[PDB]
């Protein structure tokens, strides 16, 4: 039986990357954000309102027999024909506990029927609206994958991942969708991810301390763990590069035996 | 001692290494003198020209300026300009740089001179050539030479139009009128003059600089045709031939097909365009348009002036307008030619290579490529980690990826003198950067970089090519920002390491040394600054034919 | 035989057909079914008689939004489909028993025109089928209704469109699976200029057959391009066999093992199977214990990674019943595979690269569109050498109706016409039949 | 009685029927105020910019003005201008006419609105559309709407850029903000408004008028792309969507391929060019760009204003520059729009047809075509015979052949309402003219005219097409002057005889009725005169970004 | 060299560029194997054979040639057999008048 190894590297950053990919690694629960509060921050619909459909349920439709196609179990939202909605995060380069390609690889290892996009300033996940809500609540917001000060939910005007932090250690947001509450020491969402004002502000808890962030981050930084210190990871990157180069030149055993 | 420190202190008030700052204190767009000028200008044109139909409105979308809007320092200069002054639409120097490239065509004269002597029995001497040169300088800008009752182009509209001559034959060069000569021996240092003359032989060429106004009204495909028509007219007049006989067709075939050298080739399918358009210019030809090799002995400086021209042309004008449009790609390009950031990384790479391998002293191997690209990539990203203001400056991942990979690619070329080894180094820098910060560029930035390693040394029909012969029509490179201009710089680095006078076309190298050009191709970053500050005198305006203002 | 490789042929239901079949039996250079598919794709034309009738009646000639007043003709073309069909056949036919074939479908509203293959034999390329069909139709209509000589140009415009002003059939009522040569993005690319939605509509949305049709045409194009030549030939043959034709039941086996799985669990199944079949070997363990792997057979590892890619698309796009997920699936299946093993991904990074540009150009303002409008000829999706387009076809078959530019919107005409040809509708079944026919002749 | 008599009286001192004149006594070029201005301009402003390199020299070739150099009267106007003022390079009105055509693209909005409602579940109302219209008028000229730290295009450089909306749905039209609406009911006479609305149905369209400066820096191929980028940006902002999601790609596919209508299609092979270039514009579309049909009920006047635009665009700009260059083809084109010559011949033909057959009352036959074309050709050539000053005016045979054949072709269309019957009449006029005077045009003038009769009614693949669907890429028509503009006039005559509101594309007809356009498409001969006299205010100048005069 | 690609390769191809593309690939591999050319120099071999392809969609500056022009140069649909230079017909028939006439008429009428 093949035992997956997930990711190479001998530093704690590479171990944090392995833990995220590993479906058997239980992510630490840090907070309890109610379903109703999260739906409101997402800003696609109000809680209790019937899910909008893109197509009729699969059971109703009479599709021709296709053995291979029907071998795969569809997710609950696909069965009910629910529309496809999104959740987008900007992750601070200053030790945020989740990073763009780290997220996408983790999503593809742990979740079913995922459309995910990785960019320097934003990381998006497009999924059947109902399934997207359960995942966002139990994995993306309640666990150590989320830090209310250094990870921001934003669908437009994403600028901030590469910027200096503010006085309270909060990441920049041109629309100020979240604010620091001095009295409680908690981060509060005053707007939805697209910038619409909320009727009721949503408390997302207190920011994680710098010592905890440095321990669990998936980013290499000279002022944290430099990538220069992970010789093992550099060996695998260079190997993939060389294997790609030689295969492109001549995909034959003799070439790989002599030059790899 | 970092080359970018001066720019950071001019741009940021706080310590360049400080991680914390203050936001939402700048009054939005009102913080910028340029944005205030735009609002005031809008109010005027809406009432006077648009009949009350609104246009520019800073309140519709994003409230710009929640963060401090930063100015930019042109690398290697002391000019500090606002970002908006670097957009191609607002910068007459960038527009003239493209106009001067677009309106250039080179025509071999030896074929035409053979038709005259061997088919027509008419003698060709330096005196007849000098008479021909005076004729084409009247005909090319739109003056008439044969027919009665001809109308003509207003001279004030075509003052930038010239026909020049150059030759590899030193004996002929000495006899030609210096007013029309592009003097290879005077314009280039001795060693460079000898490499160019040996490459071109004893051949004679005409450079047609078609009026800027022509390319503006029409397109790039017009240029070789305009030049050919007037070359034909000038031969008929200067040599008293029948004004339309069998031998005239040979001159047209030579000037339009057999002896013509343009800047770019026609593009097919979705990119359907005529010759002399930016997408048709291969990377080796772009190197040869740039003239820093003639005035500086610094191989790094030579390569980075090519990166500047490449980013301005390929990203701002070509991808940002011809292939897209709107607000465009100013800052995707400025990251490669501002605040001395790429300069610092490329100079670090040069010194690392000079000490470890020496310059142009190593045959390319995978071990050599991997060593150099890794070291330069790690140094570059460590700079963004150490200086929070540097990361806030190159805020977009695509800008950071292009800068780190360009320095890596250039450094590999300094050691090997092979452009494909250099591009292979660029691709390793890209996949390493991705694992360093767990991000790279925009959504579709790394299509060519993931394809990269496999196609870099490929021998297959649509994958193979020396980097010099690749360009914006090379399949993997046809769509995305933050690559094309940097590839041109990597191409230059291979030739700068070898101390080559040219990269791919010596005719182009000689043609763009002409002192009669409007844009200064030897100092592009300086020229860009002059355009940004509205100090650049461009050609193509229509003042004389418009109502007084 | 140039190679000693053997393959086991399995059908679309995962049933064994035959073990120990030579690899070259599925080659475009030897397989009789592949030869017939190229011959038929080049000579078959889809005619929209209802379209011609509507264009003439309204004067809607010359392309989108065009209408020419005073140049209308009211002709009962559809009602006289049989008479028109018989005149077209008489004009095209060379010998009484040649392969000229005409068929009326959807009560004479559309026509399946198969030009005799002799006309393609004495032609340089394939435009002849469209040009000859257009001429036969013009003459047939003019003769049937005694059209006035001053109105003949109107008949031409309703059939071919704004040709020759445009070097394409702009606003015409005749169509082919192949785009005009004027639209090729590279030399030898004609068999790559086939829309994803056309493959899907022609196979009646049957997943394994849409995958097979796309892999056959893409890999045949690799021979035309010069990519599947010399030392590169075996890579493309193994690619066709394993990714496109379910060889050794590899595609179906990986799907079955991951029925309730993820892209990540598909990657783990691929590595496990490659190790079992001795396609890859352990190289060395690093400081953390991470073990790098190496191919024991470079081209065969590439084919196994390619089959796993199709399985990953079936599992992930099938769980969502949405085609948009395909670009992200192609990207991250290859990205995860490389960092799980240190091995090169599908097509040495070119499948991952294609997926990067494809994701961007299927989620941005700059170009592209939905997955169904892409082709192997497209500026965005040409980069992988036959390994990216077959998975996109699989995703479109799993889509339950989330796309605007679906095959029902873009490919109704070509879909109905080309599905009437057996080798186009069920390619897997007929290519397997062809391999068994030639296996002992090579 | 003769419409050209007034012009001949203004142009020639002697009686128009006189046999003799005097030559070689005008002092050459010195007789002309324009030539004197050119010599003076060469000495002053030109010389200081060239560093002693000569340019304009009237003494090098032909001594112009051995005969009297004549001015020109714009047909139907009282403006008398010098010939040089009609060259496209010296005339800002001709340049703006082309700029306005080049920068236009039309995009269907119903598909995008369906993606919003059915895929995204976002409601579309007249209020949301009005909000969208304000957004695109900020975004299209180069203003930013989503990202922080964006640079922008100076509003003073893009004041001519507008995004407008039109609809066949009268209920929606009543609810849309009039500032952005192209009001079909107000701009067109009632009967014409009904024909257009019936043709387009209940569909809604947006017209993008990209800045003039964009097409000047770049090309025609840029226009549809620039429009598509900013349409996408405006939808994201106005409807608060994820700034880059799956549904955004549908808007791009619709705006670039599925619901886009440009002015011209891309050109292949030797003519390799992008969309929205003059060669890609079919004759029916050129008719629909011209707007005389909305302000005049005269079918002859409607056709001749199309001939004027056609000659200016196809002969002066397209064949004279894009396809050749230099001094060019001003007078090959002016013969079709000056001195009321073509007007006299076309009005004679109209009256002959009106009395004998009636207007649009005869099915085309060879007898009808032959009768009309013969009569109009004989009348036309008899005018050149009777008036020696008229022959001295249209001194080139090509000019005479195009004028006589255009009047013949137009007259056939007045009787039949069939454009191919009209073009067949043009070809008979050509071969008859050849036998009348034992000459026709220049060396290669009649390639298409000898091919003409056989291809006029042909049904073969590359020979067939209604004249509306033919254009500068139609094989026989791809090379020569004195045809394309006249063919556009013949196309218009078929629709003018029928009282049609449009010839081929009602979307183009509506788009060019926009009052916000710079050039007046309803009065082209008058606009040309205004440009000739330097009274026309053009867009595209760069004053604000250049050093103060 | 006179290279006649097996007709089977044209039978399973859409058009005729396959002959030039397959010959170019066989030549590149044959030269690289014969002289053991270094992997960093392979792109140079490609450029000497096909020219500035794929930057230009033609064999610009190449050393392989056909009587037929590239499909990218066709001026109309179905024109490939018409894109043969007059001088090519003359040189191929060794300037024999009636044979040059016959060759040109056969190809033109087949087109
Ligand atoms: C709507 C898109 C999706 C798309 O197809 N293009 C956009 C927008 C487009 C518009 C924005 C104009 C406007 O605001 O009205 C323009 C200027 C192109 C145009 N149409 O003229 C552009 N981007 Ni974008 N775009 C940029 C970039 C970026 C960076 C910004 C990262 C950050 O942290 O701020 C990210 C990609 C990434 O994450 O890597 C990005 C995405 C995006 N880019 C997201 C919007 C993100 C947002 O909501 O803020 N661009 C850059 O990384 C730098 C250059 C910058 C370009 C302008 C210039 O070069 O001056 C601009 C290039
Ligand atoms: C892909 C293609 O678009 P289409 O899919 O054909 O609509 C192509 N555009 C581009 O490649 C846009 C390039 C410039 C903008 C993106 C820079 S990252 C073009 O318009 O021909
Ligand atoms: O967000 S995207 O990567 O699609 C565009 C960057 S300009
Ligand atoms: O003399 S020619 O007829 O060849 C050219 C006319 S401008
Ligand atoms: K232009
Ligand atoms: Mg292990």
């Amino acid at each position: 039986a093949y035992k997956p190894q997930f990711y190479p590297g001998a530093t704690k950053i590479a171990q944090n990357r392995r833990d995220h990919l590993n479906p058997d690694f239980e992510l630490e629960k840090l907070r309890e954000i109610p379903d109703e509060e999260l739906v409101k921050v997402m800003g696609h619909r109000q809680p209790g309102e019937d899910y909008k459909t893109v197509h009729p349920p699969l059971e109703e439709m009479d599709l021709p027999e296709d053995y291979v196609r029907d071998l795969v179990e569809p997710i609950s939202g696909a069965k009910e024909g629910h529309r496809i909605r999104y959740i987008q995060f900007a992750d601070s380069m200053y030790f945020a506990p989740a990073q763009p390609y780290d997220r996408a690889r983790m999503y593809m290892w742990r979740f079913r029927g995922v459309d995910t996009g990785s960019l320097s300033g934003r990381q998006v996940i497009e999924m059947r609206e109902s399934n997207l809500e359960e995942i966002s609540k139990n994995v993306l917001m309640d666990t150590s994958l989320f830090d209310p000060a250094r990870i921001g939910m934003r669908g437009a005007t994403v600028h901030g991942h590469s910027l200096r932090l503010d006085e309270n250690g909060l990441m920049f947001d041109a629309l100020q969708r979240y604010v620091y509450d001095e009295k409680t020491g908690h981060v509060v969402y005053v707007k939805d991810q697209v910038g619409r004002p909320l009727d009721e502000p949503v408390d997302v808890g207190e920011p994680l301390p710098e010592e905890k962030l440095r321990e669990i981050t998936t980013i290499y930084r000279k002022d944290g763990v430099p990538m220069r210190d992970d010789e093992e990871l550099l060996t695998v990157v260079k190997r993939i590069h060389r294997a790609r180069t030689l295969g492109g030149y001549m995909p034959v055993n003799e070439v790989f035996d002599k030059l790899l | 001692k970092k080359l970018f420190l001066k720019a950071l202190k001019e741009k940021f008030e706080e310590d360049p290494k400080e991680k914390y700052t203050k936001f939402y204190t700048f009054g939005g767009w009102q913080q910028s003198a340029r944005k205030r000028e735009f609002v005031e200008a809008n109010e005027k044109i809406v009432a006077e020209k648009r009949g009350g139909i609104p246009m520019y409105n800073p309140d519709i979308g994003v409230p710009l300026g929640q963060r401090k809007l930063m100015p930019y320092k042109l690398s290697g200069t002391d000019y500090i300009v606002e970002g908006d002054d670097l957009h191609f639409m607002n910068n007459a120097a960038i527009q003239q740089m493209w106009d001067d490239i677009r309106r250039t065509v080179i025509v071999g004269m030896d074929t035409g001179h053979a038709v005259l002597e061997k088919r027509l029995g008419v003698e060709v001497t330096p005196e007849t050539i000098n008479e021909y040169m005076a004729t084409i300088n009247h005909s090319l800008p739109g003056g008439a030479v044969v027919q009665e009752h001809m109308v003509e182009v207003h001279p004030s509209l075509a003052w930038d139009c010239y026909a020049k001559i150059f030759t590899g034959d030193d004996e002929l060069a000495d006899e030609l009128d210096k007013k029309y000569l592009i003097d290879i021996n005077k314009l280039f240092p001795e060693e460079q003059a000898e490499q160019l003359k040996a490459a071109i032989g004893k051949k004679t060429y005409q450079v047609s600089r078609v009026p800027t106004l022509v390319g503006r009204v029409c397109d790039g495909g017009t240029i070789a045709r305009w030049s050919a028509m007037q070359i034909g007219m000038s031969f008929i007049t200067a040599y008293k031939l029948c004004a339309g006989e069998a031998a005239i067709a040979d001159f047209s075939y030579a000037a339009k097909h057999a002896d013509v050298v343009g800047v770019g080739t026609a593009l097919p399918a979705r990119r359907s365009r005529g010759a002399n358009e930016p997408g048709g210019i291969p990377f080796g030809v772009l190197c040869d348009i740039v003239q820093t090799t003639r005035i500086s002995d610094d191989p790094v400086e030579q390569s980075l002036e090519v990166v500047a021209v490449g980013a301005m042309l390929y990203d701002q004008v070509w991808l940002g307008s011809y292939m897209s449009g709107g607000v465009g790609f100013t800052q995707y390009a400025t990251a490669a030619y501002t605040d001395d950031i790429l300069d610092d990384f490329a100079y670090y790479g040069y010194e690392y290579v000079e000490k470890k391998y020496g310059i142009n002293s190593t045959k390319p191997t995978m071990d050599v490529v991997e060593d150099i690209a890794t070291e330069v990539t790690l140094y570059s990203l460590e700079q963004y980690d150490e200086f929070p203001t540097l990361l806030e400056d190159h805020f977009g991942g695509s800008q950071r990826a292009a800068v780190a990979a360009a320095a890596s690619g250039i450094s590999v070329c300094m050691a090997t003198g092979n452009s494909n080894a250099g591009v292979n180094g660029w691709y390793l820098s890209q996949i390493m950067h991705k694992e360093y910060h767990s991000r790279l560029g925009f959504y579709g930035y790394d299509l060519q970089d993931q394809c990269g390693a496999s196609n870099s040394l490929s021998i297959r029909n649509d994958e193979a090519s020396p980097l010099e012969l690749r360009g914006p029509n090379y399949p993997n490179y046809a769509m995305n920002v933050g690559h094309q201009g940097e590839y041109a710089g990597i191409t230059q680095a291979a030739h700068s390491a070898r101390k080559d006078a040219f990269a791919m076309n010596p005719l182009i190298k000689i043609a763009f040394a002409d002192p009669s050009l409007v844009f200064d191709f030897a100092r592009p970053r300086k020229e860009c600054a002059r355009g940004a500050l509205r100090e650049f005198e461009a050609a193509g305006e229509r003042d004389v034919i418009l109502p007084a203002k | 035989v140039k190679y000693e490789d053997k393959i086991s042929l399995y059908d679309a239901k995962g049933n064994l057909v035959e073990d120990g079949v030579p690899l070259e039996a599925i080659s475009p250079l030897y397989n009789p079914t592949i030869k017939a598919m190229v011959k038929n794709i080049k000579r078959t034309v889809a005619v929209n008689l209802a379209g011609i009738e509507n264009s003439l009646k309204t004067g809607a000639i010359g392309g989108k939004g065009c209408k020419v007043p005073g140049r209308t003709l009211d002709l009962p073309i559809v009602e006289n489909a049989e008479a028109i069909m018989d005149e077209v056949e008489k004009i095209l036919r060379i010998t009484p028993d040649d392969d000229t074939q005409l068929r009326a479908i959807n009560d004479g509203k559309q026509l399946v025109v198969q030009v005799p293959s002799k006309r393609l034999e004495v032609a340089a390329e394939y435009s002849v089928s469209m040009l000859n069909t257009a001429m036969a139709l013009k003459e047939a209509i003019i003769k049937t209704f005694d059209v006035d000589l001053f109105d003949g140009s109107t008949i031409h415009a309703a059939i071919v469109g704004r040709y020759p002003q445009v070097m394409d059939y702009m606003g015409g009522n005749i169509a082919s699976l192949l785009g005009a040569p004027s639209n090729m993005e590279g030399l030898g690319y004609a068999l790559r200029n086939i829309m994803v939605n056309h493959y899907v509509a022609t196979t009646k949305k049957n997943l394994m057959n849409a995958v097979a049709f796309a892999s056959i045409m893409e890999q045949t194009a690799m021979f035309e391009m010069g990519d599947a030549i010399g030392s590169f030939e075996r890579m493309h043959l193994l690619g066709l066999a394993y990714q496109g034709l379910n060889s050794d039941n590899l595609v179906i086996d990986l799907v079955k093992a991951n029925s309730k799985g993820t892209v990540g669990t598909v990657v783990a199944s691929v590595v496990e199977r490659a190790l079992e079949d001795k396609v890859i070997v352990e190289d060395k363990s690093l400081e953390s214990g991470f073990t790098m792997y190496k191919p024991a057979d470079v081209a065969k590892w590439n084919a196994y990674a390619a089959a796993g890619l199709v399985a990953a698309v079936i599992v992930n796009c099938g769980a969502a019943r949405a085609a948009q997920n395909v670009a992200s699936t192609i990207l991250y299946y290859n990205d995860i595979l490389e960092y799980e093993t240190g091995l090169p991904g599908t097509d040495f990074g070119r499948a991952e690269g294609t997926a990067v540009g494809f994701s961007f150009f299927s989620h941005s303002i700059y170009g592209g569109g939905g997955p169904g409008i892409f082709t192997g000829n497209h500026v965005v999706t040409r980069h992988s050498k036959g390994f990216a387009i077959p998975p996109v076809c699989a995703a479109m078959c799993a889509d339950a109706g989330t796309q605007m530019f679906s095959p029902e919107k873009t490919s109704a005409l070509v879909g109905a016409v080309y599905s009437a040809i057996d080798e186009f509708r069920e390619p897997l079944k007929y290519v397997i039949e062809g391999a068994l026919e030639v296996k002992d002749k090579i």
